């Protein structure tokens, strides 16, 4: 799953 | 002349700054992924020849001063310079495992007149970082 | 003479101002569109025209997935900032 | 199947971000000057993301401010391409 | 591959020269940058633009023109460009009597603001003070 | 003579 930095 | 020279003896250094863990007082999630980002980094520029440093979880302070110490090193039979950063951050800040740090500080390092050894060939810093919390809903 | 902020190049994963995007067992985004096209281009191609490839990669290619609603369904492109001088090839 | 809304654009900065940027009182501006002069030569033999290295390099090495004022004076001057394309682009056929 | 250039207009080519500013405003005249604005016009004539040159613009007429061309029909064009010559600093451009922000003009041409320029090339270039440090070179 | 914008 995608995610933020 | 319309070329950087590359064919120096050496490509020159790869540093990799693979920071994944962060002290929870700085309120940031851990990077999960970060790994097989900092793996797919050493096998890509080592076949394109260079001297990968991978480095983990630093500190800001590990951080100015890892970049400090390789400015000062001799680069004067070496084509070109990369840095990779890996970490959270801001517009203008990358984070170290306990807070930020001004991008211009990292790079101030190896400007034209303060890393001769350096002078007239390429310095390349690849950021995987956020820059601010906007959101691109797209257009189809 | 030469400026001393010239020869830098900033390759930034994505526009100005907003969020990047990481898949939590795959990698970024960036990195791993950036490896697949030095991997591809680095003996065919000049670095901007590579880079400009990870552009495209990243833009069309990548859309986030989350179940977060404020999260889903998101985009971006990467940036970059050249001050260098000449062009570069990786041989 | 979408694209980003910031993409496909591209900034040419005359200059590197904090910093002056250089005019001529006469002839123009470094940067402007320089573009013209790249374009003119090289529009029909370079993808343009590589005219603007040209551009890069003509007001890097060949231009130095010239100033009654010792602040201002003997200064150099960087570009700052910003791109955000995702084709190559090319002004000919 | 390459952007598409074989469209029947190749494109918009707008200049803001802004060389004289309000006596309020306290900024110098820009002395050259007609010069400028005389080249840019010769050089993209060349590479077949339609070129619109306009003078000595207010931070308002400035946002408003940039409006007004966002809204046009671009369908039939191949690419979009932009000059700006005025002072300035970081993320700002100055009309003639004032700043204004540069994502102000910009966000007119995002991907869901102006549809008939959608995955063309829109280039910006700017001549104009990011701020206040000085290069003073190596060697 | 040069001058800044």
């Amino acid at each position: 799953i995608t995610v933020a930095d | 002349d319309n070329s950087y020279k590359m064919d120096y003896p050496e490509m020159g250094l790869c540093i990799i700054i693979n920071n994944k863990n962060f002290h929870k007082s700085t309120g940031m999630t851990s990077r999960s992924g970060t790994d097989v980002d900092a793996a797919n980094l050493r096998e890509t520029f080592r076949n394109l020849k260079y001297e990968v440093r991978n480095k983990n979880d630093l500190t800001r302070e590990e951080i100015v001063e890892l970049m400090r110490d390789v400015s000062k090193e001799d680069h004067s039979k070496r084509s070109s310079f990369v840095c990779v950063l890996l970490s959270h951050g801001e517009e203008g800040i990358i984070f170290g495992t306990n807070g930020p740090v001004d991008l211009k500080k990292i790079t101030n390092f190896f400007r034209g007149d303060r890393c001769r050894s350096l002078t007239g060939k390429p310095k390349l810093f690849i950021i995987q970082a956020c820059r601010g919390t906007e959101l691109d809903c797209g257009i189809e | 003479k030469i400026p001393v902020e010239a020869d830098f190049l900033y390759a930034y994963s994505t526009a100005p101002g907003y969020y990047s995007w990481r898949n939590s067992k795959d990698g970024s985004w960036f990195i791993q569109s950036l490896c697949a096209m030095l991997k591809q281009y680095a003996d065919k191609l000049e670095f901007m025209h590579i880079l400009t490839r990870v552009n495209r990669k990243v833009a069309t290619e990548f859309e986030s997935f989350s179940f977060d609603a404020t999260f889903h369904a998101k985009k971006q492109i990467p940036c970059i900032v050249s001050m260098l001088t000449k062009e570069l090839y990786f041989y």
